[PDB]
Formats: C-alpha cells, structure tokens, sequence
C-alpha cells in the first residue's frame, strides 16, 4: 500500500490520517514477530514516538515483547559508556531538557522530571550505539 | 490545505522537545495526539531534520489551517481582540518574510532555511485556541513545508490554551 | 598594583640602594598571592612572556625572593582552584589565562623546592581550567621550542614520579583518588597536545547489522550513527610528527602502580572522584594499554555470551557462543574464507565472540593453542609466494602487497579479518608489514616520507632526484608516465597525467612528481587489495578503542609482539 519511498507516513498518527482511520480503529503488525498489536500496544507505540517501519510497502509497528527484547540485546551489544547528567550538560553545552534521551528498555523519550530524577539520585545516562539513553520511572 | 506528509527528496521531518506535562510549562508536545500545546506569546521550539542538505534559498513556510473538514474552507484569521506584530498574521517566528494568497488570503510565514543537528526554529502563537471571533475552540493544523516547488512537508495540530500542562494530560488520558 | 618591568626594576634598585631587599620580598609576597593582580600585571605595550622571563632572569638570583615566590604561589593556588569550580572567571575574563603563563615561566617549578606543595597546588588549580582555556593554552605552548616542551614535560613527570614514590598504593588506595597525580597528568595532557600540535586521509566505510538495524529504523536513527569515546580536548584544534618523541610521556613509575582491572571500570562507567587513566592514554605503557584492551575485548565476549543466553531463554533458539570455525588443515584459506563469508553475511556481529577454530579429522579442546596454530598456518599460507598476494623485500625482510594480484579480494579481506581477530582475543603473530600498512589501516594514506620502509631501493632514487642540484630536464628525461616492469615480463606503464608520456619533467615539477609517484606506488597500485584488507580489519575491530588507545606506531607491537 505505501510502497512509495518518499511519500509514506513515518509515525502512527500520520499513518492513521492517511489511511482514513483513527488510532482507535487500526490493526497493525509487529515488524519482528509479525503479530497483531493490542490496544495498549498501539497506544504505547504512539506515546513512545516510534516510527512506522515499512516492509514491501506494508506498514509495521512493534509489540511490547520485541521492543523490550531487542532493546536489551542492543544494550548488551552496543553499550559505550555511562556519563553523569552534569557531565552530559557540561559536555554537550545544552541542558538535559534540550537533548533527546530515550528510555533504555522501552525506548520512551524522557520527560524532564525523569531527567531531573536521574540528576537528583546521581544516576547515569548510558551511550548505546551512539545515542544516549536513560531510564523512565515506568521502567525504574 | 494539503496536510499530507511528504518526506521529500531530502528526508524532511519535524522533531519537537518533550518538555513534559509540568504545571508551569509554556509549550509542550504530544506525539500520540501529534499536538503542539503552547501558551500565548511564548516559545515554540520546532526542530527540522533533513537527510540531505537542500540548496540555498530553501523556504520553510508555516501555514495554519483548520483541522475539521467543514472548516478547512476558511482561513485562520487573527482574533479581533488583538487586531509590534501585524494584526493579520497568526503564527509568529522569533529578515523573515510574510505572504498572503491572492485568491483565498492565506497567511504564510516564510523563513530561509539554515543548516545547523536540527534546525530549531522558534515559533510563537498570538491568539488562544479559545479566542472570541477567531478560532472559537476550533482546532488548528500547522503545516511546515520545506519548499524552495515542494521539497518536503509535515504538519501537527496546535492548541494555544490557558495552561499546556492540564490539557495535555487530560487529552492523552481521554485517548487512552 | 599593576606590575610591569619598570615597577619591578624600580623596587629592585630601591632595595639595593638601601642594601636590603625587604620591599621586593613584601611586594612579591603580596602580589603573587592574589589572582586579580597577575591578570592585570605584565601586559604588552596581552602579556609579555619574554619580559616575564627577563624579570625572572634579573630577579631569581636571590634566595629570599625565590622563597617568597614559592610561598606566594602556595597562597595563590587554592583561591584559584576554588575559583574555577565554585565560580567562573575565564568566561568573563579572557585575560585570566595570564595567571597560568606568568607562573609557568618560574624556572624553580622544575626543582624539588616547588615539588612538595607549590606545584601540586598549582596543577590542581590549573586542572579545572575550562576547555576553551585549555585549547588556547595548548595553542600558546605549541609554538615553544623542543627544550621548553621537554622542561614542561619533566616538570609534571617529576611530580607524578614523586607522588607515586612517596605514596604507597595498594589496591585499596589507588592513583585515581590521588588529586596530585590526577591533576599533574591532566595538566601534562596539555603538554602532550602541545607537543602534537607544535610538532592524506583514507575513505572509511562501516558495516551493517541484521536485527538492530530494524530497531534503528524504528527509532529514526538511520542516517549515520556516531562512534568513539574520543577525547574532550579535540575538534577544538587538530596524525602528525611530534616535537618531542611520544615515548617520553610514558610514565614508568606510575604504570607499575596502576590497576587496569579497576581503571577500566572508571573508563567504561564514569565515577565522579575517580580519574580513569585512559582519558590520558599517552602515559600508558605497552603492557598497560594491552591490558586495558584485553579487558575491553573480554567484556565484549561476555556480552555476546549473555546475548546468546537471552536468545536461549526467550525465543528458545540455540546460538553458538563462540566464532566456531571448522577448517580442514589441507585447505586453510579455502575453508576459512567461506566460513568467514557466511558469518559476515548472516551475523556480522558474530566475529566479536571467542574464536574457536578446530580442524577436521582431529579432536582438540581449544585452550588457546589451537587458535594459535591456525594463526601461524594462516600467516604461512597467506604470505607464501605461491598464492602471489604479498611480495617479500629481502633487503628489509618486509611483506608488501602485490600490485599485480587480482581476483583475491576475498583473501585480502580474510587476512584483514585474521589481524582483527588476532588483536581481538590476545594473539601474537609474525607479520613483517611496513609501518605504512599500520597507518593506512587507521585511516591515513602513505606519504613519500614513508617510502623508506616499504621500497628503500626506490625511495633512495626518488630522494636523490629530489635534491639533485643540476637541471633534471636534460639529464634523465624521465616522463610522468612511469616505467615499471611486471614479474611476467610485460610492461605496466601507468599514467599520472593526461599527457604523461608527452610532458617532460622539470626542476619544479619533481616535487609533485615524487608525491604522485609515491601515491601510485603505495596507495593506487594496491587500492583494491588494501580496500579489502582494511575492510576485513575494520569489521572485527570497529567497536574497539584501538583507534583511541593505540597509536599506529604501537600497533605493530600489538600483532607482531
Ligand atoms: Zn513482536
Ligand atoms: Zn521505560
Ligand atoms: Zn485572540
């Protein structure tokens, strides 16, 4: 359906509006295990700001199990180093609220209260495959 | 009023700052709703990402339309209460050019594109999403078109309310 | 008190006219104990370092003056140490760096008098300098001659040596929490980079991934990811030849009290008050760097083992925790190339496991010796003249690539992977490669200056052409189209210009003729072969700190021993 290379909706709400449907009336296939996603899984895929993956022109989501599993695999495989929040702020010359730091298990981007919880509790942000990750309160 | 997402030849896409659901936040973004909540006359950080650098002269144009089907046919006029900013152009950017359509009279805020890891443009909104005589609780879609003539397009709903903290949480929990 | 040359001299002759130097002692004590005065003192008519040297020459002959200098530096230092941290002045005053280039001219810094408490305090106060100030200071130091760089090197080498000898370092009291050594080495980093600065590039391509690539599509990080723990004081300034040799920074007394078991921890997870002595790796010995790389490459093996454990847990898949080869001894290339090709296709990040390479027809438990045996078998059969892949300069006993070797691209990738796996799991080989090989691996092409290793018989001829004072156009008449003969007897006339056989050489064209001829000899003749070689080398050690820890000159020591 979306076999065009430079025409296709990258995220879930754009996919919903170009498919004449809503986020409540869609059935999506996980790109890893090729299974359907439940209501809470497409809601979480929306909240986590994850792109829709297109295979053979078909749009694909990711269920909870494959997301957490391959995030854990990539954490083991591609870990680089853990830096402090203050060290990150002094290194990137930007505050933590101006940097994209995702969760390390579920890949949900961190709201500034979670980054402030890392800073207050003296926890570290880990560099995985060149991208910085932390830990949201849901996974902590 | 073509809201259709077009990554373009250069992979144009829009990013936003996940500024949280604080009680005192002035601007926040919700990816589930794809809505950029904001506070009147406050900072709107919209980041532009491209896969390839476009040629110079690239025009990032902001055009606001209405989201509803019956309301796309008439332009978002500035609220009559507010009529340094011009009384006719809704979205403000904080050299920047402004265009009006010759037939349908649509306000387009045109900025020359500049390469940086993301071109962060600060937009501003000057009327509430509950103004009288203007929006009157009509949801708006802001369309950001990287066009030199189109080389890319994206869009997002916008709400300009009394507090972007309560309503973002409320709307996200009505979605879920 | 805006001190200059004239104030110091006027006070000096006022002291000698009364035959008592008390005004000089009180002035030097009360001015060099305050950070504010030295910033505004000794300005050009924004600082006259030569005039500070002149003042020190005309002043430091008296013991009372110099001990006042010592005590004043002791007073000055902690109020600047608790000033760069608790406050910030260099951001609001670019002149503040004057403070650190007036007390550095003190010749008694390189002396045991300043060793106990003056220099530790000063280097602690200077250790917290902001990164732009460090860049400006290194830029200033880079212009100094070799003797002054040696003096600034030995000034902190003495302090590190003294603080290591004087402090007893068991495993419970490490060098990481001793602020004197940490500050001295973090200030010696400045001298190392000044040596680098004051003292041609390849075209890299990375490797893909199988399952994590889809995750990269999901997150949107698909364009180009970043890699490297590369130092903070870089990309502020600029691979080159130094002013002082790089071995001089190898602090041997510190390198025998380090603990890389604990130092690698603070290198991979950043503890606050614990310095990791691989951020400054130039003070690391060969055994110490090899130890750190060994710990890194064993932690990676344990991570891959845990990955296969997870795959055994959830999905029920069975995955081999080792890079389990199976090569018939009669055919090592033909039976290792196909296995490495299959593993490189299906699971690119499977070459980062423990190598297990057993032979068919015999059952051996791989305690390490069997992998070794596979390695000398590979080095024997790759470097033989029958396969026709490497030529052997017997005048230097060095192995260099063959310009006339075709359809062996997979085998050059194989020997690249052999070197990568060799470095990876702690294996030492016998490869007689010139140093141009060990630089072209890291990403730097080879210059004419390094034709002396690979092809000396031709490098000497090129150099004799270079400084030949007579007119070269009418003496040898060498054209730009070079004259090289193949081993087959056929000519292999290569073109360096569109009219190379029609344009004669001149006394001005020889300078670039030499550097295009060298480029053809060791960059363009072996372009496909080295492209395959370097891809094979990179695909095993792409996630490794080898480009960060190990200089090209100290990688021949890593493989050949
Ligand atoms: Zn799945
Ligand atoms: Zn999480
Ligand atoms: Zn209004």
């Amino acid at each position: 359906m979306f076999q065009d290379p430079q025409e296709r909706p990258r995220k879930l709400p754009q996919l919903c509006t170009e498919l004449q449907t809503t986020i409540h009336d869609i059935i999506l296939e996980c790109v890893y295990c090729k299974q359907q996603l439940l209501r809470r899984e497409v809601y979480d895929f929306a909240f986590r700001d994850l792109c829709i993956v297109y295979r053979d022109g078909n749009p694909y989501a990711v269920c909870d199990k494959c997301l957490k599993f391959y995030s854990k695999i990539s954490e083991y495989r591609h870990y680089s180093y853990s830096l402090y929040g203050t060290t990150l702020e002094q290194q990137y010359n930007k505050p933590l609220s101006d940097l994209l730091i995702r969760c390390i298990n579920c890949q949900k981007p961190l709201s500034p209260e979670e980054k402030q919880r890392h800073l207050d509790k003296k926890q570290r942000f880990h560099n995985i495959r060149g991208r910085w990750t932390g830990r949201c309160m849901s996974c902590s | 009023p073509s809201q259709k997402t077009y990554q373009g030849s250069y992979g144009f896409r829009l990013g936003f700052l996940h500024s949280g659901t604080a009680k005192s936040v002035t601007c926040t973004y919700s990816p589930a709703l794809n809505k950029m909540f904001c506070q009147l006359a406050k900072t709107c950080p919209v980041q532009l990402w491209v896969d390839s650098t476009p040629p110079p002269g690239t025009r990032v144009r902001a055009m606001a339309i209405y989201k509803q089907s019956q309301h796309m046919t008439e332009v978002v006029r500035r609220c009559p209460h507010h009529e340094l900013a011009p009384p006719q152009h809704l979205i403000r950017v904080e050299r920047v050019e402004y265009l009006d359509d010759r037939n349908t009279f649509r306000h387009s805020v045109v900025v020359p594109y500049e390469p940086p890891d993301c071109t962060t443009i600060h937009y501003n909104y000057m009327c509430n999403s509950s103004c009288m005589g203007g929006m009157n609780r009509r949801p708006i879609l802001t369309i950001i078109t990287l066009e030199d003539n189109l080389l890319g397009r994206n869009s997002f709903e916008v709400r300009v309310c009394a507090c972007p903290g309560r309503d973002r949480r409320t709307e996200e929990e009505n979605l879920r | 008190t805006y001190l200059t040359e004239e104030k110091v001299y006027e006070i000096l002759e006022l002291c000698r006219e009364r035959e008592d130097y008390s005004p000089l002692i009180r002035v030097i004590g009360r001015v060099f104990s305050s950070a504010e005065a030295l910033v505004q003192s000794f300005r050009k008519v924004s600082v006259d370092i030569d005039a500070i040297r002149r003042v020190y020459t005309r002043l430091l002959s008296n013991e009372k003056i110099e001990t006042a200098f010592l005590n004043a530096l002791v007073y000055l230092s902690p109020n600047v140490e608790c000033d760069l941290t608790y406050h910030n002045v260099y951001s609001r005053d670019p002149n503040y760096l004057n403070l650190f280039i007036i007390v550095m001219e003190n010749r008694n810094l390189h002396s045991p008098e300043y060793l106990e408490m003056a220099l530790p305090l000063f280097c602690k106060a200077m250790s917290k300098l902001p990164l732009a100030a460090q860049g400006k200071l290194i830029r200033l130091w880079s212009k100094y001659n070799a003797d002054q760089i040696r003096r600034m090197m030995e000034t902190f080498q003495q302090l590190i040596t003294y603080k290591v000898i004087s402090n007893e370092f068991n495993s419970r009291n490490l060098v990481n929490d001793d602020d004197a050594i940490v500050a001295a080495s973090k200030c010696l980093k400045m001298v190392y980079y000044a040596n680098v600065v004051g003292g041609e590039e390849d075209d890299e391509e990375p490797i893909p991934e199988s399952s994590e690539l889809t995750l990269q599509e999901l997150l949107g990080e698909e364009r180009r990811n970043k890699k490297g723990p590369r130092v903070d004081p870089l990309e502020t300034e600029l691979c080159r030849k130094p002013l002082i040799p790089f071995e001089e920074f190898i602090n041997e007394p510190l390198n025998e009290v380090l603990e890389m078991d604990k130092d690698y921890t603070f290198f991979k997870v950043e503890t606050e008050n614990k310095f990791s002595f691989m951020t400054c790796p130039f003070i690391l010995n060969a055994v110490t760097k090899n130890l750190g790389l060994y710990y890194d490459n064993r932690i990676r093996m344990y991570s891959e083992r845990r990955i296969t454990v997870l795959y055994s847990l959830v999905q029920g898949q069975q995955l081999n925790p080792y890079l389990r080869l199976k090569v018939r001894r009669d055919h090592i290339i033909d039976d290792a190339l196909v296995r490495l090709e299959m593993i490189a296709m299906e699971n690119p990040a499977d070459l980062k496991k423990q190598l297990y390479v057993e032979f068919e027809g015999e059952q051996g438990v791989d305690e390490g010796g069997v992998s070794k045996e596979f390695f000398q078998l590979v080095v024997e059969e790759i470097f033989n003249p029958d396969i026709g892949m490497f030529t052997y300069d017997e005048s230097t006993k060095l192995f260099w690539f063959n310009p006339s070797s075709f359809e062996t691209e997979g085998q050059f990738t194989l020997i690249g992977i052999v070197l990568g796996l060799a470095i990876y799991n702690n294996c030492i080989l016998d490869v007689h490669f010139p140093m141009v090989v060990y630089r072209k691996l890291m990403g730097k092409k080879g210059t004419f200056r390094d034709l002396g290793d690979s092809h000396p018989v031709l490098y000497q001829s090129l150099k004799d052409l270079l400084e030949y004072e007579g007119n070269v156009e009418d003496d040898m008449m060498i054209t730009f189209q070079i004259s090289q003969t193949d081993l087959f007897g056929n000519p292999m006339m290569y073109d360096l210009k569109e009219n190379g056989d029609k344009i004669p050489i001149t006394n001005e064209n020889r300078k670039e003729f030499v550097n295009l001829y060298s480029d053809y000899i060791l960059n363009k003749s072996v372009e496909k072969q080295f492209k395959a070689f370097r891809r094979g080398f990179h695909m095993v050690t792409n996630e490794s700190p080898l480009k960060y820890l190990f200089r090209p000159e100290e990688i021949e020591l890593l493989i050949c021993g």
